């Protein structure tokens, strides 16, 4: 009828009652029809606390996999409204297990592959090479096949690789509905830009001790005022650190810059050279037997 | 011709007297398959030299002969040749045949007598069916079949001591195989030279295998590489008489087309189709560094300094200004390199670390090196000794 809240009312105090008592199964399906209701309202909050209720029980229960994915359906919704890559990773990753042993290949891969497409998403690379370690997704299904080589192409990245990528895949782009409650195929675009422009400059900071700016918006291919921007973001947040020299247009990523740096650096080659000469010593000793043989 | 009766049924004899052992439809048998210039046995340790060498309808017959075949000799004979024996002579259908008969038993518990893995020895019950498995299922079959019977290859391979090294042999003609059925000629590039370096100091050797692995091993380092093109090949057994056919011309071919980094000597350097790959269009660039990279590191300073001139690096490697710029990019995210180029100042500033080629001139530089080494400490030790 569109009495969203009158139908939430009598719902909130039947459950409450209901608690403790009457069937695992009935109580989690009343907390699902509540969430669903509680998401349109703006009630994303009452639907965190239902979340942390629904998550015990779910656990407590044996022979609960109905109920766990039921609850997943749940708790991707209200990360849509937040924004959270860590709450949806998280509790699917704790579904794979029971993905394994009770159910085929058919439920077990699509929500692999949302996973992790989830996390590529997601801006910091850092997640993304746990959840690729894994010892039955390192080994086949194609969609693995798929996800790994994008794990080795942010390595490489030098970003003339992301329209290579948003052409080339297009499922594994745009696939949704198969393990979670979905996202626009232009959120999909805005996120995949953010995560990849960031990555350029990561590598970037390591492989070259200095780039100029010009060459750099030309690589980013992008505008200076934007460029600008995601550089100063970056350097900022501290995951790493970077320097401009504005009249020159240079940007320094700097290099060694103390000197407990270089006295350390200093004795380890020593070390080397010293090595070097006990492994030249018996080397060399024994050329002149076999010289001699 | 005589030969096969001759050399079988008299060595047959001076190794067991007589009891149910000559086998005369035996003798005959034989003789109709094999009497040309190759044989199908030649008894005991004549079966080093003659064995199935056209596909072996005597098979049943040879059964009743394995259960003779211990007493006329010894342990490693008898799993040494017959699993070979079907491979080589092209007999997949009947090698599947022979696996059922065979299975895991062939004298184990209380018949004691450590055991080793075919091919070479007589071995592991198991590791024979295992092993074989793996070898036939992947020519047969798909990939992700391959992939799943390469993990249990790898359980076999760990579960054992190393000392019959004939479990090893099998775990890297297996593994190579995967690499040839994809596209993965750098991998297969690395697994060829392991499995001829295994194979070829304790021979037991078969002129199907040392084709097969010239000739994949000549494919395989045109199709991909990391280290350099053709330097390691010359500390690299490519045709040091391992085998010299199908056109080992083509590792020589490479040397000079990888200098003058022609189009026209790619198609010449093999043959059109087989040049290009399609290994060689991703290919091209990566070779291409090598040369260049080589070239500079010995020539550029005797002591070996990592200054080099950003212009010199592209008038060596005769390539456009933006071109080079990708190249580079690429080459320092492959590592062997560090220390941090700046990509402005145009200097290649990264450190000195990598391998040096071959033992020439690595030699000549050496002994610069040395004499200047040796002067700089003696300079050092003379100051302080006076006073």
């Amino acid at each position: 009828e569109g009495k969203i809240d009158e139908a939430a009312d009598i719902l909130c105090e039947l459950q409450v009652e209901t608690y403790g008592s009457m069937e695992m199964s009935e109580k989690i399906q009343f907390i699902l029809e509540q969430m669903e209701l509680s998401i349109l309202k703006g009630d994303y909050s009452q639907a965190t606390v239902l979340s942390r209720k629904i998550l015990k029980k779910t656990f407590k229960n044996p022979k609960y996999e109905s109920l766990k994915l039921e609850y997943y359906n749940l708790l991707v919704k209200i990360s849509l409204h937040k924004r959270e890559y860590l709450e949806v990773a998280q509790y699917l990753q704790e579904i794979y297990q029971t993905d394994a042993i009770k159910s085929d290949e058919a439920k077990w891969k699509p929500v692999l592959s949302h996973i992790v497409y989830f996390l590529v998403l997601s801006p910091y690379g850092n997640l993304q090479n746990d959840l690729i370690h894994k010892i039955q997704n390192d080994n086949n299904l194609k969609k693995l096949e798929s996800q790994e080589s994008l794990v080795k192409l942010f390595t490489t990245n030098e970003l003339m690789r992301w329209p290579i990528v948003q052409k080339t895949y297009e499922p594994v782009l745009n696939e949704d509905d198969l393990a979670f409650g979905g996202e626009a195929n232009k959120h999909h675009w805005e996120d995949l830009q953010k995560r990849v422009i960031e990555h350029n400059l990561r590598v970037i900071s390591e492989y070259y001790s200095r780039i100029t700016l010009l060459r750099l918006n030309e690589l980013l291919d992008l505008t200076e005022s934007q460029t600008e921007t995601y550089i100063s973001d970056l350097v900022n947040q501290g995951i790493i650190y970077a320097k401009v020299n504005r009249p020159a247009k240079i940007v320094n990523f700097e290099k060694p810059k103390n000197s407990s740096q270089l006295l350390n650096e200093w004795s380890h080659n020593v070390d080397e050279l010293l090595e070097h000469i006990e492994t030249i010593g018996h080397l060399i000793t024994k050329e002149e037997i076999m010289h001699g043989l | 011709m005589f030969n096969n009766h001759e050399i079988d049924t008299i060595l047959s004899t001076l190794r067991m007297e007589a009891d149910p052992s000559l086998h005369p439809l035996f003798e005959q048998f034989e003789k109709f398959y094999e009497e040309k210039l190759w044989f199908q046995l030649s008894e005991s340790l004549t079966k080093f030299f003659d064995d199935a060498k056209s596909t072996p309808l005597r098979l049943r017959l040879y059964d009743n002969f394995v259960s003779k075949f211990y007493d006329k000799i010894n342990q490693l004979s008898v799993v040494k040749y017959l699993l070979a024996s079907l491979k080589d002579s092209k007999d997949f259908d009947e090698s599947l045949k022979y696996l059922d008969d065979l299975k895991a038993q062939f004298q184990e518990l209380d018949s004691k007598k450590q055991r080793n893995n075919g091919s070479k020895d007589h071995g592991d019950g198991i590791l024979l069916i295992d092993s074989e498995i793996a070898r036939t299922y992947l020519l047969k079959n798909d990939l992700v079949k391959a992939r799943d019977l390469l993990d249990d290859l790898e359980k076999t391979l760990d579960k054992k001591d190393s000392i019959p090294l004939r479990i090893t042999n099998s775990f890297y003609s297996t593994n190579s195989q995967y690499f040839k059925f994809k596209n993965d000629f750098n991998s297969f590039y690395y697994t060829s030279l392991l499995y001829l370096s295994t194979l070829e100091p304790s021979t037991s050797i078969t002129l199907a295998e040392r084709q097969q692995l010239a000739y994949d091993l000549s494919i395989s380092a045109l199709l991909g590489d990391k280290i350099y093109n053709f330097g390691e090949l010359l500390h690299h057994p490519i045709m040091e008489t391992i085998v010299n056919d199908s056109n080992y011309d083509w590792l020589f071919q490479l040397l000079n087309a990888l200098t003058v980094g022609d189009f026209d000597k790619f198609d010449s350097l093999i043959k059109v189709q087989i040049s290009k790959i399609p290994i060689l269009a991703q290919h091209e660039s990566f070779l291409r560094q090598k040369i260049c990279l080589m070239t500079l590191i010995e020539t550029v300073f005797v002591k070996n300094i990592r200054m080099l001139s950003f212009e010199d690096i592209s008038k060596a490697t005769h390539l456009p200004k933006d071109n080079v710029e990708h190249l580079v990019m690429r080459a320092i995210s492959l590592g062997l390199l560090k220390g941090s180029i700046d990509q402005v100042n145009e200097l290649v500033t990264i450190s000195w670390v990598q391998p040096r080629i071959i033992s020439g001139d690595q030699i000549t530089k050496m002994k610069d090196r040395l004499v200047e080494w040796n002067d700089q400490v003696e300079k050092l030790g003379k100051k302080m000794e006076a006073r």
